[PDB]
């Protein structure tokens, strides 16, 4: 079978990024069942999943030759309401960058719904299966509880100094600094939660740079991310030759020039 | 030529937001002040009292902001107009606050061109008058008594109040210098006299030709009350019950309907088309005009065409607002609404300073305005440079990617840099908007995001796009505009777009990129707003300085 | 049944004792070849292609793009053009596809393979298809690339899609968009007066029979000729459109030389009197004569004759299309004063032609009569009976317009001088029987 | 020359090395007829005729008014009210024209005749001339008078002419009317997702080949098939609609147990790489491996197979509609990231997935998957190669949705569950070759 | 010219299909309490106020003073649960010959929202942005005073 390479580059951060893509993310906290629903705010603690339609196998389905050979994920089964984890993260060095979340879910998730955006990335999927998937991240080196939090409204932040303890700015301050560890004590639209959620410790600044996906000029510089600029010239280029002709032979098209790339 | 300077451009409005800030500190202290801190807040919750107060129904309060904050959690930052001293709060520049914004899409929206040589062919062929210098002069008496609202044929007429009118009129224009000279000044847009620089009026006068047309604008007031439609229909009723008068035909005979149908349609120049049902819209509304024409109305070309750059993100600036804040913010959504989406693009100079840097970068490597190749190679480079270029100051400079908080902006504004020295270097709008597309990309994988959930939706058609020549698909980019099918919904692209059409015949030191009546049309300085110097008008606008045509003072009590 | 007899543009009898149906838009094979005619062919005006680009005067309206000329001689190639857009177009060998050259190589006639008609749901695929050939024939053929081509686009498609139209381009359909549509089925309403008239090649008895065709065509579309009033509209096609038993011929020839309106709707009361289709009813003391018709749809349609004749016998003295309006309001007006009964399409001819009056001699809009059709909002108000006349009055002109045929439909005329069911369209429909 | 296996919708050969032209939209009659079967056929929704003139709610939207009631009972006469609409319809004794009583008299089933579309220039005559029969047969069986027939005339066709569509009315078509086209040759793109489930009765592969056919008919009428252009977009029909060669099947079942977005992608990479249509063109000093497509429409056909079954298997495990948007950017995205080559329709699938994600999840617009069609401002952008997808995953929903099929579409869903082009698309189209 | 104007910047928009998404979709329950909360919510965000985002910029509220957002219904129950303010009261308005009960027998046990927008923004735009206006500010209401994600399906 085909192996993946799924993205160029040669810097820590592309290595990093291939990381996220790939899945294979290390494990930096541990957050409880009950926490994680109590900051996601959907259902109580312990209370049953509540339901959008009846389990598939109660009601039947319609003959179909895809629905029998797509298996449906336990949420699907079930019947579950389609829920969402919501993320920010910081433009200083938070682990994780929107677009590569999207491809975290994509690659390694089934029956999911994720969203890009500058200053959010969601997942929806069935409440049972998006929480299997916010507990993958958000106890990943995909996170840095300082750098990123759920923010399902209000998110404001990602592009904003930090605050002097180096939290992302949160205007509605659900997380904090209590004694080295971030707590969460309010849902992730904003809700006070009667229990505070302790998220461990930020990372350092160097463990972050060290971590992240994002180039920018006091970690990684873009500039000097050659095969990643080259990549980028390449896709447009050839885009814009086969929307003039689908063929070979756009690529040499008046009007194409001597396009040039760095690294090939 | 022009020689990029040591201090970044955007660096005086920085200071002047935050004065004694250490411009490389990524920390901040959060005092979380709420609204309190904000006179414009302060001053809107008592507006809102008032009117709660007067009517007996809640309205605005600070209060009803969800998650138990109001606005303010972080410090509230005003603006300052680019090119300009005047920094002002944000709420000034929004469009249902600000006159002068609201008087630029008036003053376009009222603005229909009419042509008379075949009003003037009619009444040779058909009644056998004779068209003279002499009976040109009385129509234009004849219709500018009229067009207001005023009667000239009938008896026990009423008529609109010439004070509510003030701004309605209609001047000639002609390529032919002999017929321009014999006709009063104060009826004709003077061609050489407003388009003096590097020989614009004799292009001018020749794409125009020894052809006759009105430049007519209809009551801010109508166009108030009812829509963009109005316009065309509005002139045509007065240029004929003009021509009735003027020579002596029957009130309402044949020939009458032969002038209405040329000043409807035939010889009719509309700002805009109408547009399909999902978004059905009269003529002369926003989505119907073409980048080109918008980039026309704008008159700094003709004020000062050797700096290219200027002139570009003047037209950026009307664009923007127009189509983001006015059309897309209101037109086709409404409420709060997208000042900011627009405000990046026009205030702090930081379009400013990313593009200068480009036109720096091309006037170095390439050579000077608009010598570029015109190819796809040429494109990326200046794509590139200028996009990496504009990201490191993002990064470089904490309060500056504060300023351009939303990704949407910061892309807008890097791809327009981008696309406008690309435009200013080659002289061609379809490699500039190459470029468009190479910067968003380029973007994208810097920071793993680039604008809100559905901002790339024309920029991932985009780049296949640009050289497309499919029915629905190819365009040139003078001649698309805001019903170009990709570009039917989303903010942060329309407005640059006309921008950088703009700026690839400034490059080419063109005298207009599109319609050289449009170009004319607007040049007159007796519209109410000032299209030669976008930026300086908002300014007055968000300072309340700015007198708009339209209003009701006369007619209601106190 | 009903039966008709059939007769040319010079009052020679075809055939006789034709059934009604026979010539119904649902049946008779012209009617559906004049229908698809008109949906598939298309006219291009490389002329206007050359010139466009070498003046970078894309989209038109006085639009120049300074820079942006492209320089190409389509004309001197259009044999070569033409041969290309065939082979993009057609879709099987020695199908109806048709390309052909005219005017010395300044304009290309285009008539699309009706299979592309077929695999769609409206007509436009003719105006798309030749488009899109055009524009890649012109791309091969001068070696144009990334940047130019779509700039030689515009010059074909206009500012299509800015625009809902090709507004400003080089193809020529004499249908519009559907857009363009005031309804449901309106698109062969919408057929400008002065194209009619060039279809016609500006002989009227062909105008009148062209028109009143693919009016009733879009009748029927509206769905506005079912049951009884497919009888209604069948009659008034026949006897308005397709000089049925040659009636609308003689009454114009004996009113040709001294006739009026008003004895246009003195000889069709008589003969309507004569012909049994109305009788007397009472008679008011003062000795008027109140009539009663005998076959309501029958009368109907020697009123649409009437109207019809009452247009040639006025606008032809005139010599002159701006009395189409009048003859048709007063024709109907007083031949109801002369009877008591209902005049053309119980009135929807005459309030048609008051408002189309008004249009064509006021401030408002409208224009002269080239300009109208049977969509246009002023006169769309007649199932049919209008708009024929209208054409016939633009065909008879001598030249008193400023929106003529030969200034807005002189490729219309060139496109179809050659195709059978424009030159005799009554001779096409009687063989068609 | 390109051929294909074509095979149905459970993983069986059909049809061997069968030339791509033959199911060509301008060729195979099985997809000529499935555009004819959606031009005239038409439902009448009796019942809401019957409760619009009982409750003077002529118009919907909560209209009443008041004592214009007319107490009818059609659907208690729904076999005599079907066989007058047949009599008023039907052209020739022998002809297509079909009207079935559905659901116990709730609704007609009417398949307007051929000859009615021909005749016109549009699709609109099935709507109008069922509208206008159904109108006389309620006139005529409950003895309609002049004032109370133009409310009951409300009741059939909702407030046209006040509108141009008959909004609120009762008779319904999967067509849209023309003046709701976004431009030139949309008609056969304005087919609301939710319409297109019911088409298929759920099965999603019949979902995708009866959507993709549709879709790739309105590019043709577009002229954006011509050329060139004609393989690019028969190859995308027949790899992402048609199931050729089973590729769109066996993916989907290859990666419906455990699969993701992220594995389609590497399995379409695979398939393209060992198949010859892309190989290695450079390698990067990190290793990374830039590809070149060999044969650049086949390379986009296989990227939009993989769209179809990656929208399969995400949409099928989630069993809901909404992830097609994410699986249609995202997959197209990743699969430029894998390889340097660019996605399916040069990005134009990735755009339009950014559009109507972002649709699909805001304020501004849009709605659920559901809602969207090819002619939708935001789902307009590739030619054919989105919406396919967009059905089967409302096909594929297993009652997430507010504005569900059968909520928007349950008459289309009896109208056409017995029309063997609806039943059997795959297995119709491979007959017709 | 105010006539058209109140004319124009009206839309009348029903409450049912967007409390029966909130049930079905995120299992939430409508309450007149939290009608009252949305109510409260549309009236500010509707004359062009924020609700949601930070440093948004927002109308002058005295431009905009004539902008408002109403509900009513054929259900009395409901109607007196809800601040007189924010309701229409058929029975007050309609006293004569039994008008008010014909009224609520022709809508029913329905909620609808007469929704008024500001006389300014008619004026620089057109109706055309009536429906939209209003739709956009409901959207953001029902966001807030539901606790729903700002932007999901
Ligand atoms: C509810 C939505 C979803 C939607 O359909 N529109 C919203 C909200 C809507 C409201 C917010 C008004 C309010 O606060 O009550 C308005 C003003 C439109 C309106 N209804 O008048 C708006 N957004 Ni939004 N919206 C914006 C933006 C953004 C940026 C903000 C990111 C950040 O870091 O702050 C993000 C998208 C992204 O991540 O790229 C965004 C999302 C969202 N935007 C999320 C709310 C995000 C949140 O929970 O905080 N907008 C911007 O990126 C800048 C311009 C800004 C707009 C107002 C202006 O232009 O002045 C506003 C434009
Ligand atoms: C030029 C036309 C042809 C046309 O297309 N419109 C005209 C003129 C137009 C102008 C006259 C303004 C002016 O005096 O400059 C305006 C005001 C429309 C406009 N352009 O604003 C108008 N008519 Ni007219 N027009 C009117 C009318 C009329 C009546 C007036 C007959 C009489 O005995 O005075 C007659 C038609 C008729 O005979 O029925 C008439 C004709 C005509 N009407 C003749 C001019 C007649 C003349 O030579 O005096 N209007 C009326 O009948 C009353 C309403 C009145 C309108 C103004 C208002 O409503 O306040 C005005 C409506
Ligand atoms: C006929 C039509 O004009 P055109 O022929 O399309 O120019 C139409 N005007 C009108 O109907 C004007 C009606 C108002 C003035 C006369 C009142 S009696 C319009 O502008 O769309
Ligand atoms: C998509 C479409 O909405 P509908 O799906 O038709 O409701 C369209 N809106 C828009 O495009 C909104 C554009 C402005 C707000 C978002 C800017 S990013 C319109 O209202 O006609
Ligand atoms: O959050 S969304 O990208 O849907 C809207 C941004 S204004
Ligand atoms: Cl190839
Ligand atoms: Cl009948
Ligand atoms: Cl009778
Ligand atoms: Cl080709
Ligand atoms: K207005
Ligand atoms: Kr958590
Ligand atoms: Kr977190
Ligand atoms: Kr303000
Ligand atoms: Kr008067
Ligand atoms: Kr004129
Ligand atoms: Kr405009
Ligand atoms: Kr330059
Ligand atoms: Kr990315
Ligand atoms: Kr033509
Ligand atoms: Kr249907
Ligand atoms: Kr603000
Ligand atoms: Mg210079």
């Amino acid at each position: 079978a085909y192996t993946p390479q799924y993205y160029p580059g040669s810097s820590h951060v592309a290595v990093n990024r291939r990381k996220h893509m790939s899945g294979d993310v290390e494990k930096l906290r541990t957050v409880s069942d009950d926490d994680l629903v109590a900051a996601l705010g959907h259902r109580a603690p312990g209370a049953d999943y509540p339901s959008t339609h009846p389990p598939l196998a109660e009601m039947g389905e319609p003959d179909c030759p895809v629905r029998q050979m797509v298996e449906p994920t336990p949420g699907a089964a079930a019947g579950d309401r389609v829920r969402y984890s919501q993320f920010t993260d910081s433009m200083y060095s938070a682990p994780s960058i929107p677009y590569f979340r999207s491809y975290y879910a994509a690659i390694n998730f089934r029956g999911v719904d994720p969203g890009t955006l500058s200053g959010r990335q969601i997942v929806e999927a069935r409440e049972r299966d998006m929480e299997a998937q916010c507990k993958a991240a958000i106890e990943s080196e995909m996170t840095c509880p300082a750098l990123a939090g759920l923010r399902g409204c209000t998110v404001h932040g990602h592009s904003l100094r930090l605050a002097e303890d180096g939290m992302m700015f949160d205007m509605l301050q659900r997380t904090h600094i209590e004694g080295g560890n971030v707590i969460e004590d309010k849902d992730q639209v904003g809700v006070p939660i009667d229990r505070k959620v302790n998220l461990g410790k930020p990372m350092s600044d160097a463990e972050a740079k060290k971590r992240t996906t994002i180039y920018r000029t006091d970690g990684v510089k873009y500039r000097d991310e050659e095969e990643v600029l080259d990549h980028v010239h390449l896709v447009h280029h050839r885009r814009t030759m086969y929307g003039y002709r689908p063929e070979t032979a756009a690529e040499t098209a008046p009007g194409v020039g001597p396009v040039t790339y760095h690294t090939v | 030529a022009y020689k990029y300077p040591s201090e970044k451009l955007f660096v005086e409005a920085l200071k002047s937001k935050f004065a004694g800030l250490d411009l490389s500190d990524q920390k901040v202290k959060y005092v979380r002040a709420g609204y309190l801190q904000n006179a414009r807040k302060r001053e809107f919750q008592a507006a809102g009292e008032r009117v709660a107060e007067q009517r007996g129904m809640q309205q605005y309060d600070v209060n009803v902001h969800l998650g138990g904050m109001t606005l303010g959690q972080r410090q509230l930052v005003p603006y300052k107009l680019s090119t300009r001293p005047d920094i002002v709060e944000g709420d000034d520049l929004h469009y249902v606050n600000n006159p002068a914004m609201q008087q630029m899409w008036d003053d376009m929206k009222r603005t229909i061109i009419v042509g008379m040589d075949l009003a003037h062919e009619t009444l040779e062929k058909r009644l056998g008058k004779e068209v003279t210098p002499e009976s040109i002069a009385g129509y234009m008496e004849a219709v500018n008594h009229t067009m207001p609202g005023a009667a000239i044929v009938q008896e026990h007429m009423v008529e609109t109040h010439p004070g509510l009118v003030d701004d309605c009129y209609v001047k000639m224009f002609t390529g032919d210098d002999e017929l321009a000279d014999e006709i009063d000044s104060q009826y004709v847009i003077n061609i050489n006299d407003l388009f003096d620089k590097e020989g614009q009026n004799e292009k001018l006068k020749a794409a125009i030709g020894k052809t006759t047309w009105q430049a007519v604008h209809i009551p801010t007031i109508v166009v108030r009350c009812c829509d963009g439609g109005n316009t065309s229909r509005w002139s045509a009723m007065q240029i004929g019950m003009s021509f009735i008068a003027a020579y002596n035909m029957c009130a309402g005979e044949a020939a009458v309907a032969d002038l209405a149908f040329a000043a409807k349609h035939a010889a009719a120049v509309q700002m805009a088309e109408m547009l399909p049902a999902r978004r059905a819209r009269s003529p002369n509304e926003p989505g119907g005009l073409s980048f080109g024409y918008c980039a026309d109305m704008v008159q700094t070309l003709r004020v000062k065409p050797e700096d290219p750059v200027w002139y570009t993100l003047e037209v950026v600036a009307c664009g923007t607002m127009l189509y983001d804040q006015i059309w897309l913010g209101s037109y086709m959504s409404g409420g709060v609404g997208f000042t900011q989406y627009a405000t990046a693009a026009y205030t702090n100079d930081v379009l400013d300073d990313f593009t200068y840097y480009g036109y720096d970068y091309a006037l170095n490597k390439y050579g000077d305005d608009g010598t570029a190749p015109n190819d796809l190679a040429t494109a990326t480079d200046l794509a590139t440079e200028v996009t990496l270029n504009g990201m490191e100051c993002y990064e470089d400079y904490p309060t500056l990617l504060e300023d351009h908080f939303g990704g949407s902006q910061r892309a807008g504004i890097l791809a327009a840099a981008s696309a406008c020295t690309t435009g200013i270097a080659t002289g061609n709008s379809q490699v500039a908007l190459s470029a468009w597309y190479m910067s968003m990309y380029v973007h994208k994988e810097g920071w793993g995001r680039l604008g809100f959930f559905g901002y790339d939706l024309q920029d991932q058609c985009g780049a296949t796009n640009v050289c497309s020549y499919q029915g629905d698909e190819g365009c040139c980019l003078e001649l698309r505009g805001a019903n170009y099918p990709n570009y039917a919904m989303n903010v942060g692209h329309q407005g640059e777009y006309a921008g950088f059409t703009g700026s690839a015949h400034a490059g080419a030191h063109d005298a207009y990129c599109c319609n050289p009546l449009i170009k004319v049309c607007f040049a007159d300085p007796s519209l109410v707003f000032d299209f030669s110097y976008i930026r300086k008008e908002y300014a007055k606008g968000a300072m309340r300085t700015f007198r708009p045509a339209g209003e009701r003072s006369l007619v209601i009590p106190a | 049944a009903d039966t008709i007899d059939l007769y040319d543009d010079r009052g020679k009898k075809l055939k006789g004792d034709v059934d009604l149906q026979a010539v119904s838009p649902l049946k008779n094979s012209a009617i559906l070849s004049m229908v698809n005619t008109v949906k598939r062919t298309v006219a291009v005006n490389l002329a206007g292609i050359e010139k466009a680009c070498k003046n970078a005067s894309y989209g038109g309206q006085s639009r120049n793009i300074p820079g942006r000329e492209v320089d190409i001689d389509p004309t001197a190639k259009a044999d070569k053009i033409a041969a290309r857009v065939k082979e993009l177009i057609q879709v099987e060998k020695g199908d109806d596809t048709e390309v052909t050259v005219l005017g010395g190589g300044k304009f290309l006639r285009v008539a699309a393979p009706t299979r592309r008609i077929e695999a769609g749901a409206e007509y436009v695929a003719g105006m798309t298809c030749t488009a899109a050939a055009l524009t890649e024939a012109l791309r091969e053929e001068y070696n144009l690339g990334l940047y130019d081509t779509p700039y030689v686009k515009n010059a074909v498609w206009g500012t299509y899609p800015q625009t809902m139209d090709m507004k400003g381009g080089n193809v020529l359909s004499v249908l519009s968009i559907p857009q363009n549509d005031e309804g449901l089925g309106f698109a062969l309403r919408n057929i400008m007066a002065n194209h009619l008239a060039m279809l016609s090649q500006r002989n009227a008895m062909n105008c009148a029979a062209i028109s009143s065709i693919l009016e009733h065509c879009g009748v029927f579309e509206m769905g506005q000729a079912i049951g009884l009033f497919e009888r209604y509209q069948l009659l008034a096609l026949a006897y308005q459109g397709l000089n049925a038993n040659n009636m609308v011929y003689e009454m114009t020839k004996n009113n040709g030389k001294t006739g009026t309106i008003g004895t246009v709707v003195q000889e069709t009361v008589g003969r309507a009197l004569d012909d049994g289709v109305i009788s007397v009813d009472k008679t008011m003391p003062s000795g008027y004569k109140v009539y009663k018709a005998n076959d309501v749809c029958m009368w109907n349609a020697y009123c649409a004759a009437g109207t019809m004749a009452a247009t040639m016998v006025n606008c032809g003295a005139l010599r002159g299309a701006q009395a189409v309006s009048s003859t048709l309001l007063y024709f109907n007006d007083m031949i109801e004063k002369e009877t008591s009964l209902p005049g053309c399409d119980w009135g929807r001819v005459e309030g048609t032609a008051v408002g189309f009056s008004f249009f064509s001699h006021s401030i408002y809009g409208g224009g002269g009569p080239g300009v109208f059709n049977g969509n246009h909002v002023v006169t769309r108000h007649s199932t049919g009976m209008a708009i024929p006349c209208v054409a016939v009055a633009v065909a008879l002109d001598a030249g008193t317009q400023m929106f003529s045929p030969e200034s807005t439909s002189a490729i219309v005329l060139d496109t179809f001088q050659d195709v059978p069911i424009m030159m005799n369209p009554l001779k096409e429909v009687a063989a068609a029987v």
